[PDB]
RNA sequence: UGGAGAGUUUGAUCCUGGCUCAGGGUGAACGCUGGCGGCGUGCCUAAGACAUGCAAGUCGUGCGGGCCGCGGGAUUUUACUCCGUGGUCAGCGGCGGACGGGUGAGUAACGCGUGGGUGACCUACCCGGAAGAGGGGGACAACCCGGGGAAACUCGGGCUAAUCCCCCAUGUGGACCCGCCCCUUGGGGUGUGUCCAAAGGGCUUUGCCCGCUUCCGGAUGGGCCCGCGUCCCAUCAGCUAGUUGGUGGGGUAAUGGCCCACCAAGGCGACGACGGGUAGCCGGUCUGAGAGGAUGGCCGGCCACAGGGGCACUGAGACACGGGCCCCACUCCUACGGGAGGCAGCAGUUAGGAAUCUUCCGCAAUGGGCGCAAGCCUGACGGAGCGACGCCGCUUGGAGGAAGAAGCCCUUCGGGGUGUAAACUCCUGAACCCGGGACGAAACCCCCGACGAGGGGACUGACGGUACCGGGGUAAUAGCGCCGGCCAACUCCGUGCCAGCAGCCGCGGUAAUACGGAGGGCGCGAGCGUUACCCGGAUUCACUGGGCGUAAAGGGCGUGUAGGCGGCCUGGGGCGUCCCAUGUGAAAGA
């Protein structure tokens, strides 16, 4: 099951701060502030002109590591998008973005995808009333991703729903803050996300 | 003797039958002469039962005994109901 | 190690017996008819052939010879008898043939 | 429909029967070229009426023999000893093809 | 909506050319590792051998008995006997045992695939229609009495019923000879002549039901014929006496040298006959940009086989896996004369093998067989069990947390790394405990109605006390491969052409990013590696898509056989070729 181990640690290695640790990876350190380089004995050593493979690799790692999903699962999603009608890279970002464990986090019910996953497994989240505990669930457009009435009380739901009192929400989403529930309006366009990752190198990574 | 009767499709703990005509001597999930409906015993769909009834009447007309449960379902969509 | 529908073997033997029997008599009769006809014979030739006829049909009733296996034998026999008959003289006792 | 083939008579050296060579041409399954291919059929001739060099139609039939399954339907044209000759050399060619 | 290339011949270059890798795939096996569940799938080898249990029956509404019971009767004497009823056993008679299940040995062939023929044919049960069922006679088991055998069993004698068997009649009709008419292979029709039917049972008993006989039809299933397609070797080139055709017979449901007598001298072959090797074929599966290559496990269709080889009987169907006969091999019983037997059904045992499961629950569901029904049978099937064998889902925590603990690795001795990683603070609560708890199942059947239509009613869950719901509630598993280039990831020790690595180029001879250990890093993650096999890259058999002066490759030269190819103009035909309709192209798969 999914990654598990040192993390704002590729808030290093991939070269760019990935948002993985949530509230800290925001505040003098996704260690990227304190150490903007690769991990281990050789981290700050003279860089090496890397291969058009090494390049393509890294990029797909990056994207995959953001959303926390595995290579097995990732690779399939992609496969599915090539056979699908339309420009392929976007579509994939689309499907990637339509995963419950991430919509929940996009609505700020949790501060981390890692944390937002645990809310889905552990019950605390619903899809149009009915309770849903698969982080991989494909939210389609028109769905309502609510908090569990029985879970509203929890210190963590409250503290987090609270910091969203002011905050803005994605163009393809909405958010009734005091009813502790939101809405997947449509699937986002490449333009709508500002992801630190050139998608066409991913396509190209899987063409050999 | 030729039969109207139920062939098991679907999967495990997911029965789904196809109401088929066939020669009686063929295995159950083997080659049928004609599909004429389907049936979901768990009614997990609003449309869990359906029957081309002009065709049912056809075969009945050329002699085809239905299983007993083939005929129950045939009735529900009034294959035998007159006037 | 004892399957009581070996009853089917008992029966078969009986029908074999019954069957063999009717057959044997259709031959020894048909043979006898064509013979008398290769000799120019009114009554005696057809009389037999017409006994032979019956016997065939009779055997067709059951599982013996059923069908048109029947017919075949009637055709072959009552062709032959007639042929041989004009291959000499006499045509008489009307018996079996549409003269 | 009972297949009708047309070819040439290349043998009447058999009683009530003729060997009828039938050609056929087509695209080659992989290599494009139109190739020819040919076949003798033994066709039934009850009135030994056709003979050497007749071009004849040929029809699917109820089996007459082991390997007669066609009947001579009609004459198309007489003569054609060229085609017959053409055949006959190809046959006599095989003589100095041995060891 | 589709196509990537790299390493390696030289001191260097270009080219040719082979090898090798990166990707997908599998009924896999093997190493280390291993938490949960769902859906799949699991003897590829010896078509070797098999212990034990189950896998095909059912019908008393076809018939007569035996054996163990109960009840009532004839007599007022208990012997003898008539009737009724319950067990239970087989027998006779019917239907089923030709389906369902297994397996791929054989088979290069009308076996399969595809499209057609059948004027050359058959089809039990089912449906529609027409017309019938009036008399008589017989036997063989059961049962009883003998005799032979050790056993399997067997031979004789006597009695008997029926939906068992025969005779005679009635002939809606149908069969055959002959003739005539239509049609055109043996299809319809028709006239004399001959020939051929039947069975009874149950009652809610004169009016129904389950059946019976003859005929024409329908439906479904199948037989035989034909065109085209169907691997390798020409270091297999000539093959053939039922052989090719004829006439006439037999045989069959039916064509045909299928078989037989007689006549004739024919048939096949470089367009590959004959011979040898290999193989069940297809829907489809995998791979590929495609063309194509490879493949035919599972599921579905057709074939063949049932220890090896013959044969027939019964029957609508068989030349029959759990029917029969004989020969061969093999195992067992044997009183040595003789018998018995056949898991390529489900389990399971053994043997070969790198490798392939439970002697499980249920007939509750679907399907099948017999029965009027109730029901009985079904290792078909529906489920559970075992394998990470495959695919999918999910857990081993979440948020805080130092200019950063300890330990371990480097160190130009300042420091750098593991590392927010742990510690520890709050949070959630896989597992586990409690409570409740399914759908899958409404029919058949009974009651109203009319045995219809329609209405009503009841019985029935193997999976299972499972899924799912509610309540409580514990921080609670991580491994494997790799870091010389191709290919993503580097440093210290150890070791010295040793020990060892290695897919290919190639690493190791005291400073090794290539060996072995460390730390660290890269990639995947309940997996990760390895070996084998397939397509790929390989335009490296080149149709798409290659070549031959010197790289592999022009025959030593002619002559010419077959074959391939063929100038200008016109015309006919319409085989090639093109277009439109229409049929076929099953379902599953994509
Ligand atoms: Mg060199
Ligand atoms: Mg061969
Ligand atoms: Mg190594
Ligand atoms: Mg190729
Ligand atoms: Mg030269
Ligand atoms: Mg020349």
């Amino acid at each position: 099951g999914r990654y598990i181990g040192p993390v704002c640690r590729l808030c290093r290695r991939e070269g760019v701060k990935l948002y993985l640790k949530g509230e800290r990876c925001y505040s003098p350190k996704c260690a990227m502030e304190r150490r903007p380089y690769p991990p281990g004995q050789h981290g700050q050593k003279r860089a090496r002109r890397p291969s058009d493979y090494a390049v393509r690799l890294r990029e797909k790692q990056k994207l995959r590591r953001i959303y926390g999903i595995s290579e097995r699962q990732f690779r399939n999603l992609f496969e599915e998008a090539s056979k699908k009608k339309g420009v392929t890279g976007s579509v994939f970002l689309g499907l990637l973005e339509s995963r419950l464990d991430n919509v929940v986090y996009r609505l700020g019910f949790a501060v981390s995808r890692r944390q937002a996953r645990q809310l889905v497994r552990h019950g605390h989240i619903t899809v149009n009333g009915r309770r849903v505990d698969l982080p991989s669930y494909r939210v389609r457009p028109g769905d309502e991703i609510a908090v569990a009435e029985k879970s509203r009380n929890l210190e963590l739901i409250r503290q987090n729903l609270e910091a969203m009192k002011g905050r803005k929400v994605g163009p393809w989403l909405s958010l009734d803050v005091e009813g502790m529930k939101g809405k997947f309006l449509r699937l986002p366009d490449r333009e709508d996300l500002a992801l630190p990752v050139n998608e066409q190198l991913v396509i190209e990574f899987y063409s050999r | 003797m030729v039969k109207i009767r139920l062939a098991r499709f679907g999967s495990k703990h997911n029965p789904h039958y196809r109401i088929v005509v066939t020669d009686a001597r063929r295995k159950r999930d083997g080659k049928y002469i004609e599909k004429i409906g389907y049936y979901d015993p768990r009614k997990t769909t609003p449309d869990w039962l359906k029957v081309d009834v002009e065709r049912a009447r056809y075969w009945l007309s050329v002699g085809a005994q239905p299983t007993d449960t083939a005929r129950r379902l045939l009735r529900q969509a009034g294959v035998f109901r007159q006037e | 190690r004892n399957l009581s529908a070996l009853k089917r073997h008992r029966q078969s033997l009986k029908r074999r017996l019954r069957n063999k029997a009717k057959k044997s008599a259709i031959k020894t009769l048909s043979k006898k008819a064509i013979q008398l006809a290769q000799e120019g014979k009114a009554e005696e030739a057809l009389k037999i052939m017409r006994k032979a006829e019956s016997l065939i049909d009779k055997a067709a009733k059951g599982s013996t010879l059923h069908k048109n296996a029947a017919a075949r034998r009637k055709s072959r026999l009552m062709r032959k008898v007639r042929q041989l008959l004009e291959a000499a003289g006499a045509p008489l006792i009307g018996g079996g043939l549409s003269a | 429909p009972k297949k009708v083939l047309t070819g040439v008579v290349v043998s009447d050296k058999m009683q009530k029967t003729v060997t009828v060579l039938v050609e056929r041409q087509f695209p080659h399954p992989l290599y494009g070229k139109v190739i020819k291919r040919s076949k003798k059929y033994l066709a039934h001739d009850p009135e030994e009426k056709y003979k050497l060099g007749d071009v004849v139609e040929i029809i699917e039939s109820r089996p007459i023999s082991k390997r007669k399954r066609f009947r001579v339907l009609r004459l198309v044209e007489s003569g054609r000893m060229d085609l017959v000759e053409k055949y006959l050399i190809r046959r006599q060619n095989y003589e100095s093809l041995s060891k």
